[PDB]
C-alpha cells in the first residue's frame, strides 16, 4: 500500500515542491521538463513513468515547481530480462532514473527528492536497488572527472543513506566506476536478505 | 606492454633456464618422503609432513570471516583432517577408491573434510552451493558417491531418496533431524578420535573427483592421481614462491578446483600459511584481511581484483598493503589494467598462472625469477613438455595460432574420466600430446600467450542520426573479440548498408584502429529496462 | 639417578663444552654481535619476526573466554602499538620505570614489550597485592607510568604520588580524565612501527620487586646484556628445537614468569603458551593435549597441585607431546621426579635462580645424567662454588655458602637508589653470594 507524502524547499528560483507517491492521473496532468533528457526522449520516460505509477509496487515521486516536473525518481521492479529479476518476486524494487534537470543541479534538490521518497515506511518495507554505469552520464556537461563523479553521486545518494554493494555483473565489472548502489530495509526478512546476497555474486566459485 | 623487471631476492627458483635444460623429476621426487620410504599419499606430504617436521608450530591455516576469527596451526590441521577421515571411515562406510562429495562453504571443516577423505583413499568431488538441485543431483548420480557432506541450509537441495547409489548424507552444524540417510557431523567428530592410520596408495590411483560444467549440459568427472603431488609441490615452490615467512591467502572456493589445488594442497606441501576468508565479500573485510594479518603471498582471481577496483583505491589506501610481496591471479587471463593497479596499490606485482581441471597443477606460470609479461600467463615448469599443436598434432613455430598441448607423461594428470574411457581417448591426441582444449601460442622468448564500450558508444552520439546504441564484444578466432554496435535511428534516417560504412569511418578517424566496429546492425529500438537504461548481457546473448 | 635418554640435544657433551666455552661463542649468536645495535626486546620478538619464525605461532592464549593464538608477527605488531601509546600519552623516556599492574592477557604482554622496547625499565605488578604494597612500589621506583584494568584501577592512589604523571586502563568504559587514559581508544589511532631505542651493555630493562620480611621493596635492576645468557640456557636448560611448544605457568607478574615466559622462550624462538583465569586441573591437561605442549616450564607447587588432582585426571588426557619439562625456582622433590616419569613418560629437570642472578646457573641438562633433588651443574661460561664467610673455596661433601664469580652475562646493574644493598650482596674476591647455603659433588652436581 501507499501513503501519500510532501515536503517543500526554497532556493533563489523558487519553491520546489516534492510530492512522494503520486497517483498516476497527476502524472499524466503536468508538464514535463525540456531538458530532463537524460534516459530517454520526453515520451518515453512520460510512459514509463504512468506505467510505474499504475504498477501495484512501482512508485514515482516527483520534485516539481508549479505544474511542471523537474525531477522524478522510480522504484520500478527489476527488468524481467535482467539478471537480478532471476526470482522474479517482491520486495525486490530497482531504483533507476534520479537524475535532475541541468541547471537546478547544485541546490541539494536531488538530496532532498531522496530523503522525501525515502522516510516513507513503504520505501523500507522493500529493500531498493539500482546500478549505474558511466555511459549513463552526462560526461560533457560538467566537465569533471570520473571519481568525483561517483563520489559525488555516493554523497547525494546517502541522503538515503544507500551503502554501496559490490557484485560480479560482467556490466559492472567492466570498469570500476560503474557499481550498485543500495539499501536494505529495517522491515525487510533475513531470508530476503541471504537471496540477495546470492543474487548478487552469481559465479562466486571465481572468489 | 612493458616486461615488469624482477626484484633479487632468496627465491627458490634461482635460474629457470639452467633448471628447465637440467631438471628431472627424480630430484623433485627426492624431496618427498615415500622416495625414501616407498609409502605414499599426496593428503599426507600435505600435512603429517610438516605437522612432523620443524613446521610444527606453524600457522596453517587463517580463517576469517563475519562472525569467526578461527587460528589453526598444521598440528591441529593434522589432527582435524585425521578426525574427518577416522569419522568419514567409520560412518560412512568408505573404503579405498571410494567417492566422498562436499557440499560446504568456506570453513575450516570444508578442509578438515576433504583432507580426511583423501587420506583414507577415498576420491573427494567438491561441490559448490551456487548449484540447484538439479546439478548436485546430476553429479552424485554420475559419480554414484556413497557419501555427500552438506549444511542444513542445503539439505534441502539434494533428492535422498532419488539417488540409489547414494547411501549415507552428512550434514555440518545447526540442527537437523537425524533421518534413516542424515547424520550430523559436529557430534561425529566430537567423540571421535583423532589418530588415523592412513592408507598408503600407489602412484597411479586416484585422488581427487571434479566435476566441470559440460558443453553437452552434463558435467564429467576428473580424477587425478597421488603422483600429481609432486608437481604440485614443485609449483608450490617455484611460482608460488612460498619461503618459510610467507602468509599466504587463496581467495577461491574449495567447492572448484583451483580452490581444492593450490588453495589446499600446493600451499601445505611447502609447509606454508594458507588464508581463508569466509562471508560475504566486501572490500572492506578483504583489505583488512591483508592489512592486520599481513598476508605476503596473495593468490586470487582477475574478478574478484576487478571488484576491489570498483570499490575504489582510497579504501585501499585507508589500510596497510606494504605486507604484501608475491600476487598472483588464476581463473582467467589477467588483464594488464588490473596489474597496474596492483602494482600502483600493493607496490608488488600479480602473477597470472594457468591450468584447468583436466590438468591437475599449474603448468605456465608468470615466474618471479623472470621478467613479467602482464598479458602473457607465463612459461612452463622445468620437466614438463607445454607446446602448440594443429589438429594433426604437429608442433608449430611461434607467434601464430593453434591448440595448447601439453607433452604426456607429467606426474599432474587426470586418471580417468570418471565412468568414461571414451572422453578420456578424446582428450588425448596422436603423438602423446594432451589437448586441453584451449587457444594459446607461445613468443620467442619461450613465454605464452591466450576495451571500453562507452568510448565508442559516446562516439557513436556524435552522429545526428542515431540517439542510441549498444556496443558488445564478438568472440573473434585471430583478434579476440570483434566490435559490434546495434544501432537505433534517429527520426528521418532509414537503415542501409551505405550508412554502415560512414559509422565506422567516422569513428575510425577519431578512436583507435581496433576501436571501430566490425559488425554494424539495426534495430527499431534496443532492449531497455522500464527506466530507460541500456543492458548489454541480453544484446550479447541474442548474438 | 635416572639415567640420561639418547636423542639429538643442543648441548651435545656437557664436559667438553663446559672446559673449552667462552661467552663470545654465545654472544656471536645474537644479532647484535654483527650490528652493534643491542636491546632485549628486539631479539626476544622483534629478531624473529624478521626471520623463518615470522609465521610460527608466538603466543597460544587461552581462558574461559577468549581463545586466540599469536605469531610473532602479531606480538611485534601489538607490543610496538603499546610502546607507541606510552610514549606518545606518557611521555615516557629511556629509564623511565612503566609499571605494569594488570592480569594475565596478551596485552599484558605487548605492554611489557612496548615498555622495554622505548628503552623504559618495565615493572611488572602481581595482582594480589593491595593498595600499601603497590603505593609504595611505585613511590620508590618513581614510576612515570602504571597501566591497570579498572577493576584494580581505585587500587592505585593516584593522588598520594606526586611522580606518577599518567595512568592507563586496559578494558572497560572508563572516563577519560585529566590524569587517567583508556588505553583501546588510543590502542587503535596510530601505526604499528616503533622505533627501538637502543642502548649499550649496561642499562638497565626490568625491575623486579621482591616481597621481603623487611618489609621494604627492593627493586633490582637487570641490564639488557642479561639476555646474553638468558638465551643460552633457553638453548640448554630448555633445548628449545624449532618445533616444540612451550608452555610457562609462573605469572608474569614474577620475575620467572617475566623472562622465561617472555625472554628466554622467545629468544630461542620457541612457541609460548598462556592460558587465562583460575586454575583447574583439566583446563591444564586439556591444553597441554589440545595444544599438544613439547616443553613444559611450570612451578613445583603448580606440580604439587596437579598432582594432588590424582593420575586418573591425566590419564583421560594424551600426554604423549610431553618431551622437555622442568621446574621453577624450589627445590624438586623425589616423589615429583617419580611422578612425573610415570604420567609423562618424561623427566624434569629442576633449575635453580633468583631475581638477584637473572637467569638460570645451575641446572639439568637432557644430555646429562639426572640425580632426584640436586641442583645439577653449573651452565658453562658460569663458575660456581661453595665458600665460607672467608670465601676459600670448600671443597665438596662439606655446609657452605652458594657463591658464583662475579662478571657472568646476567649480573644484576644495582639494586635501585641502593647502592648499599647492591654492594651487600659481593664479597670481595670476585664472588657474589645469593644467599643460599649449599654444596658441590666430586662429579660438579649442586645440592641444597
Amino acid at each position: 500500500h501507499k501513503t501519500y507524502h510532501s515536503a517543500n524547499i526554497k532556493t533563489a528560483t523558487g519553491s520546489l515542491l516534492i510530492e512522494g507517491p503520486v497517483s498516476p492521473e497527476d502524472l499524466a496532468g503536468y508538464e514535463f521538463h525540456k531538458d530532463l533528457t537524460a534516459f530517454r526522449p520526453p515520451r518515453e520516460q512520460h510512459e514509463a513513468l504512468v506505467d510505474i505509477a499504475g504498477l501495484p509496487e512501482g512508485r514515482i515521486i516527483i520534485a516539481r515547481d508549479g505544474r511542471t516536473i523537474v525531477g522524478y525518481v522510480t522504484y520500478l521492479y527489476p527488468d524481467p530480462l535482467e539478471r537480478w529479476s532471476e526470482g522474479n518476486m517482491e520486495d525486490l524494487i530497482e531504483l533507476g532514473a534520479i537524475e535532475v534537470a541541468p541547471d537546478y543541479r547544485g541546490c541539494a534538490v536531488g538530496k532532498t527528492l531522496l530523503t522525501v521518497s525515502m522516510m516513507d515506511e513503504q520505501m523500507e518495507n522493500y529493500i531498493v536497488m539500482t546500478t549505474e554505469y558511466y555511459w549513463h552520464w552526462d560526461l560533457k556537461g560538467m566537465k569533471k572527472d570520473v571519481w568525483e563523479y561517483r563520489k559525488i553521486m555516493e554523497k547525494m545518494m546517502n541522503a538515503g543513506g544507500l551503502v554501496w554493494f559490490a557484485t560480479d555483473e560482467p556490466e559492472i565489472s567492466s570498469h570500476p566506476a560503474n557499481c550498485l548502489m543500495a539499501r536494505i530495509g529495517k522491515n525487510v526478512s533475513q531470508e530476503s536478505i541471504e537471496q540477495f546476497d546470492r543474487l548478487r555474486f552469481y559465479h562466486r566459485y571465481m572468489y | 606492454l612493458k616486461a615488469l623487471p624482477a626484484i633479487e631476492g632468496d627465491h627458490n627458483l634461482k635460474n629457470y633456464e639452467e633448471t628447465y635444460r637440467h631438471f628431472d623429476w627424480a630430484e623433485a621426487e627426492k624431496h618427498f618422503s615415500w622416495h625414501e620410504t616407498g609409502k605414499l599419499n599426496a593428503a599426507y606430504e600435505a600435512i603429517d609432513r610438516h605437522a612432523e617436521s620443524f613446521r610444527k608450530n606453524k600457522v596453517a591455516l587463517y580463517y576469517k570471516d563475519a562472525k569467526r576469527d578461527e587460528k589453526y596451526t598444521f598440528k591441529e590441521m593434522k589432527e582435524e583432517s585425521n578426525r574427518a577421515g577416522n569419522v568419514l571411515r567409520r560412518y560412512g562406510n568408505v573404503e579405498k577408491g571410494d567417492r566422498v562429495f562436499i557440499f560446504m562453504p568456506r570453513s575450516p571443516e570444508l578442509y578438515f573434510i576433504m583432507l580426511g577423505a583423501i587420506k583414507i583413499g577415498a576420491i573427494a568431488g567438491p561441490l559448490f552451493e551456487a548449484f540447484m538441485e538439479g546439478a548436485v543431483k546430476d553429479r552424485l548420480e554420475n559419480s554414484e558417491a556413497k557419501v555427500v557432506v552438506t549444511t542444513p541450509e542445503l539439505l534441502e537441495r539434494i533428492p535422498v531418496d532419488k539417488l540409489p547409489h547414494l547411501q549415507h548424507v552428512f550434514v555440518v552444524g545447526g540442527e537437523a533431524e537425524s533421518g534413516t540417510n542424515i547424520i550430523n557431523y559436529d557430534e561425529a567428530a566430537k567423540q571421535e578420535s583423532t589418530r588415523l592410520d592412513i592408507e598408503w596408495m600407489d602412484k597411479k590411483d586416484g585422488f581427487l573427483l571434479h566435476y566441470t560444467s559440460g558443453s553437452t549440459g552434463t558435467p564429467k568427472g576428473v580424477l587425478h592421481v597421488h603422483e600429481a603431488m609432486i608437481q604440485q609441490y614443485q609449483t608450490g615452490k617455484w611460482v608460488l614462491d612460498l619461503k618459510e615467512e610467507d602468509i599466504y591467502w587463496c581467495t577461491a572456493d574449495p567447492g572448484w578446483v583451483t580452490g581444492t589445488v593450490y588453495g589446499i594442497f600446493a600451499p601445505w606441501l611447502n609447509g606454508a600459511t594458507n588464508v581463508i576468508v569466509g562471508g560475504r565479500f566486501s572490500p572492506e573485510s578483504w583489505y583488512g584481511t591483508i592489512e592486520q594479518l599481513g598476508v605476503n603471498v596473495w593468490y586470487s582471481a582477475p574478478t574478484a581484483f576487478r571488484m576491489l577496483m570498483g570499490a575504489g583505491d582510497e579504501m585501499a589506501a585507508k589500510y596497510d598493503l606494504t605486507s604484501l610481496r608475491h600476487v598472483l591471479s588464476v581463473g582467467e587471463p589477467l588483464n594488464p589494467e588490473v596489474i597496474r593497479w596492483g602494482h600502483k596499490v600493493f607496490n608488488k606485482r600479480i602473477h597470472d598462472t594457468w591450468w584447468m581441471t583436466e590438468t591437475g597443477s599449474q603448468l605456465i606460470c608468470n615466474y618471479p625469477c623472470m621478467d613479467i609479461k602482464p598479458g602473457s600467463m607465463g612459461k612452463p615448469i622445468p620437466g614438463v613438455e607445454a607446446a602448440i599443436v594443429d589438429n594433426q598434432g604437429n608442433e608449430l613455430p611461434p607467434y601464430r595460432m593453434g591448440n595448447l598441448a601439453i607433452k604426456k607423461g607429467w606426474p599432474s594428470m587426470m586418471h580417468t574420466i570418471w565412468n568414461n574411457p571414451e572422453k578420456y581417448e578424446s582428450y588425448f591426441m596422436p603423438g602423446g600430446w594432451y589437448v586441453s582444449g584451449d587457444s594459446a601460442y607461445m613468443d620467442e622468448e619461450g613465454y605464452f600467450w591466450f576495451v571500453g564500450p562507452f568510448e565508442v558508444e559516446s562516439k557513436l552520439v556524435e552522429h545526428p542520426a542515431i540517439a542510441e546504441a549498444g556496443v558488445i564484444g564478438k568472440p573473434d578466432p585471430v583478434r579476440g573479440e570483434i566490435i559490434k554496435a546495434f544501432i537505433a535511428l534517429r527520426e528521418g534516417f532509414e537503415p542501409s548498408d551505405k550508412l554502415k560504412e560512414e559509422i565506422r569511418l567516422f569513428v575510425k578517424q577519431g578512436l583507435a584502429a581496433h576501436a571501430a566496429p566490425r559488425e554494424i546492425e539495426f534495430k527499431d529500438k534496443l532492449p531497455k529496462t522500464r527506466s530507460g537504461k541500456i543492458m548489454r548481457r541480453v544484446l550479447k546473448a541474442w548474438e
